[PDB]
């Protein structure tokens, strides 16, 4: 009864994460390892590949910007389709997608990365990991926390179905500063882990305490992107001017 | 004011 509702709900928010994100960790994968009558993506490690693929660092970097848009865009999607959250005050709705979208954008990349490098231009690229380190201060110094993380992160080897519910999670945060109703976020928060605790049991049923395991990923993401906005601030004070996309600066200007 | 994502938010 219950536990039929944590397998709808589970399936519902699936259903929405294929509609929302045309680029899957399963696809992924496939290109990544290899296994698809698609050509192998071009790859990229250094300028020579870059060109046939302002200063190189900051034209990378407004490349993530970019993209960062259109993700922030299919997240929200995402989000509008968790049950409950549309009726949410609109204002703590845009408070939750503030402080909890960068979060979901590299809990995602992480399916597109392996030690090696990542997936871009929805996977016809592979831009390598020791390109990306090779980038002048500060822009070189952005992704190699990442890699640090997804490693360890794929190692736990979730699928799409999994990372569905994981992200509908880290979205509806109580703890999210300004926020005006708390408790109706913490019970529509609940009741997503409930059905993350049952969706890792059954998929997952031989992993060693996956769920304690990924609340404690929730935790990394929230240092990752501490320091990922300390570096944003850095690029700010010292950098010219990257003209940002309006929506990115609107989300910057309060975790600053 | 965060219009963009409240003209997001709101977009059917
Ligand atoms: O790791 S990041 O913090 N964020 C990041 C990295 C990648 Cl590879 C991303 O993915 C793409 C996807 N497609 C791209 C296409 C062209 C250029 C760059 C691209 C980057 C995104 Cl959306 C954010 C990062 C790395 C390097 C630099 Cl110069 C900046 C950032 Cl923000
Ligand atoms: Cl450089």
């Amino acid at each position: 009864p219950e536990s039929a509702d944590l397998r709808a709900l589970a399936k519902h928010l699936y259903d929405s994460y294929i509609k929302s994100f045309p680029l899957t960790k399963a696809k992924a994968r496939a290109i990544l390892t290899g296994k698809t009558t698609d050509k192998s993506p071009f790859v990229i490690y250094d300028m020579n590949s870059l060109m046939m693929g302002k200063e190189v660092a900051i034209r990378i970097f407004q490349g993530c910007q970019f993209r960062s848009v259109e993700a922030v865009q299919e997240i929200t999607e995402y989000a509008k389709s968790i049950p409950g959250f549309v009726n949410l005050d609109l204002n703590d709705q845009v408070t939750l997608l503030k402080y909890g979208v960068h979060e979901i954008i590299y809990t995602m990349l992480a399916s597109l990365m392996n030690k090696d490098g990542v997936l871009i231009s929805e996977g016809q690229g592979f831009m390598t990991r020791e390109f990306l380190k090779s980038l002048r201060k500060p822009f070189g110094d952005f992704m190699e926390p990442k890699f640090e993380f997804a490693v360890k992160f794929n190692a736990l080897e979730l699928d799409d179905s999994d990372l569905a519910i994981f992200i509908a999670v880290i979205i509806l945060s109580g703890d999210r500063p300004g926020l005006l109703n708390v408790k109706p976020i913490e019970d529509i928060q609940d009741n997503l882990l409930q059905a993350l605790e049952l969706q890792l049991k059954l998929n997952h049923p031989e992993s060693s305490q996956l769920f304690a395991k990924l609340l404690q990923k929730m935790t990394d993401l929230r240092q990752i992107v501490t320091e990922h906005v300390q570096l944003l601030q850095v690029i700010k004070k010292t950098e010219t001017d990257m003209s940002l996309h309006p929506l990115l600066q609107e989300i910057y200007k309060d975790l600053y | 004011t965060s219009h963009k994502l409240v003209q997001l938010l709101t977009t059917t």
